[PDB]
């Protein structure tokens, strides 16, 4: 759940 | 995420169906015209630019539920040529026309912050990667790298905590030999055909502002690991 | 720009009044527990972080007309620990607490596209200049650094393209200092009057592609008025 | 690193  | 359910629903409700994608897919691709306006739902995807000479740089990643936009809103124009390819063995998301998008945000306010605010988060999290990189090298970008998967895929464990994710995610030269050199000092240790924590102390001192990225972006999933 | 100057004339129609900078204040801190929304309108301004040490981070640097925010527009809450110093003698900005402003963009939606169209340039903006640094080194960031300050900052003169922009501000590191050299000594620039020329604009868009191509999508005028 |  976001960016990597 | 309790925003990307009602992201979901509202979009269904407005004849927008879920569509199914398998590894090495790509959701867009640089040359396609039409902008679009990706929700990744669920599954794990890069976003990676193809140079002149053939060669592919991987530039970002994205994990849902997440937003992408392949323009901008209100003109339409490109914002950048680029591909979204997914890592994950299947991945679900719904594709949007841009024009489309533009359509439903202005029928709803509570989605178009949520949109902005993914921009926001982007936005606050290039620049945490950039202060880490800036301060501590490039060990503080993978540093921030591996701080932020034991966060989202972190479990714990009483030898450390754990990222549970197939061996194909977690591999995706001198890169390398600082992997061995923190592999020697242990920051983590491999075991059982998989990668465990040892001391999440390490990265959040060479990734701080990463670390402090996600608190303030991700403070239920980074609370629970702290 | 035009967009730029309508938000402008709406803000300050809606009693947001514009306030000046000295160089060196900060337009807000880190310690500030209010989440902001500053419209910089004129001047130069940079985001900057403190690390434990205390050492001062700069992180990115802007040139009205721009925004920039302190908290997500959503839950409000603050989107890092920042601060952002002015660096021009003197500037102008529009300052803004958060609700104040979501409520301006949810009665009038086109200036919600507006900044919605900048958050869009900003991230676009980092994805290229990391595929420039991927692709070609440090070699790459530094032809787009200068790169987007000679778009933004070309005059078209007898001698090349002459950088209008204040000197001091210009001079605002051995690999850099190597790669600069050869830049120098092979022409594509020149440092003629003291002041920063450039002559070849193709081997500043050979090795910063993406940065270039970024700059023609989301500013096609001031790119093609240097091409 | 870059005046955007």
């Amino acid at each position: 759940r976001g960016l990597l | 995420n309790a925003q990307a359910e009602e992201f979901k629903k509202y979009l269904e409700t407005n004849g927008i169906k879920p569509k199914q994608f398998h590894k090495k897919e790509l959701i867009f691709n640089q040359w396609d015209p039409q902008e679009y306006c990706i929700f990744l739902y669920d599954g794990i995807t890069k976003l990676t630019s193809i140079s002149e000479n053939g060669t592919i740089m991987n530039l970002q990643y994205y994990k849902g539920a997440f937003v992408i936009m392949s323009g901008f809103i209100d003109t339409e124009t490109s914002v950048g040529y680029y591909n979204l390819e997914v890592i994950s063995e299947q991945a679900t998301a719904y594709v949007i026309k841009i024009n489309e998008l533009k359509e439903l945000l202005s029928k709803n306010l509570t989605h178009f912050f949520y949109v902005f605010q993914t921009l926001q988060k982007q936005v606050s999290y290039s620049l945490a990667k950039f202060n880490d990189f800036s301060i501590n090298g490039k060990l503080g970008s993978i540093c921030g790298q591996l701080l932020i998967l034991t966060y989202v895929y972190g479990k714990e464990t009483p030898d450390g905590i754990k990222i549970t994710l197939d061996n194909l995610t977690m591999q995706e030269s001198a890169v390398s030999r600082i992997i061995s050199k923190l592999k020697q000092e242990k920051v983590i240790v491999y075991k059982n055909s998989c990668f465990y924590v040892q001391n999440l102390d390490y990265l959040k001192r060479y990734a701080p502002k990463l670390d402090e990225w996600f608190y303030l972006a991700c403070p239920a999933t980074w609370g629970k690991l702290n």
